[PDB]
């Protein structure tokens, strides 16, 4: 996350387009990564 | 060391059968007493073990009220009273004794009971 | 002392044993702790412990 | 209730062939398994009490394998009165025995 927002603020005032593509496409990919993460840990974890 | 048992016996279908195993060389008070059937051509079946030295008797559940263990510490004795028998356990009993790692190391002879008319 | 002979000797101990774990699981794991308990100084030809009922009701 | 499934069921083998049976516990037996070996119209006879462990006056072609559940009995070179049932039967609970395998001869 801090990773994406120093290159969010890099591409600012110089590419804004893709500053604003990449923030509003790690709006997502971040929370349904840590979903898929959680169910697979959780799952491969209790079943034993 | 040697396990005397009784005879065979031939008992109608609704009676009660007290069949007798003398524990010769050894007290009783010492080991448990296992009693064990065996329908013919078919596994060994448990039905209880009694304790010589309080009376605690444990019995198998599908064999609870049907038969009763008890003992003689004075004769050094164990019997086994069938309650109520059908014409089903016409089978042959064993009497042991418990061995080393709980095994039956000396078993009796059988008193091959038969239920007819 | 029973009259014939059949001691009866009782302690009450607080055992502090050692339960090696593999702690790969933690803290989803399971365990099982032992408690192994022998004789000092007399082999099996001398002494040789029991369980005094069915080993599943003696602990 | 724990229940003794002993395998095979009846087997036939000829002389002097290594020969093994298997005893499969339902649930838990430590090593408190016994062999028992009964000839036809007399009492069963301990071979092995506990698991590997013979009976005193058992020939040592006679060994046992022990387990948590999985039990065997291994005979070598068979001779001619080896021909009867072989029982096992669990001690860590209340006994209960297996069905046992007619040996035979062919």
């Amino acid at each position: 996350a801090l990773i994406e927002f120093a290159t969010v603020n890099y591409f600012t005032k110089s590419q804004p387009a893709r500053a604003a593509k990449i923030d509003r496409l790690s709006r997502i990919a971040f929370p349904l990564l840590f979903g898929i993460f959680n169910l697979v840990y959780w799952a491969t974890y209790l079943n034993r | 060391v040697q396990l005397q048992q009784s005879g065979a016996e031939l008992v109608k279908p609704g009676a009660s059968v007290k069949l007798s195993c003398t524990a010769s060389g050894f007290n009783i008070k010492d080991t448990y007493m296992y009693w064990v059937k065996q329908r013919p051509e078919q596994g060994l079946e448990w039905i209880g073990r009694i304790d010589p030295a309080n009376g605690d008797t444990k019995y198998d559940p599908k064999f609870q009220g049907k038969a009763t263990i008890t003992t003689d510490t004075f004769s050094n004795t164990a019997y086994l009273q069938l309650s109520s028998l059908t014409s089903e356990d016409t089978a042959v009993y064993y009497c042991a004794r418990k061995g080393l790692r709980w095994a039956m190391d000396y078993w009796g002879q059988g008193t091959s009971v038969t239920v007819s008319t | 002392i029973t009259e014939d002979g059949t001691l009866l000797y009782t302690m009450r101990l607080t055992v502090r044993a050692e339960c090696p774990m593999h702690l790969e699981d933690f803290p989803m794991d399971a365990h099982a702790c032992p408690l192994k308990f022998g004789s000092y100084a007399y082999t099996r030809a001398e002494v040789v412990y029991e369980w005094t009922r069915e080993p599943a009701r003696s602990v | 209730n724990i229940v003794m499934t002993q395998s095979p069921k009846s087997m036939s083998m000829s002389v002097g062939e290594r020969v093994t049976l298997s005893c499969k516990a339902s649930e838990y037996v430590g090593t408190y398994v016994s062999w028992y070996q009964q000839k036809p119209e007399q009492s069963p006879k301990l071979l092995i009490y506990g698991a590997s462990n013979r009976y005193t006056g058992v020939p040592d072609r006679f060994t046992g394998s022990g387990s948590a559940t999985d039990f065997t009995l291994t005979i070598g070179s068979v001779q001619a009165e080896d021909l009867a049932d072989y029982h096992c039967g669990q001690s860590y609970s209340y006994p209960t025995f297996g069905a046992g395998t007619k040996l035979e001869l062919k």
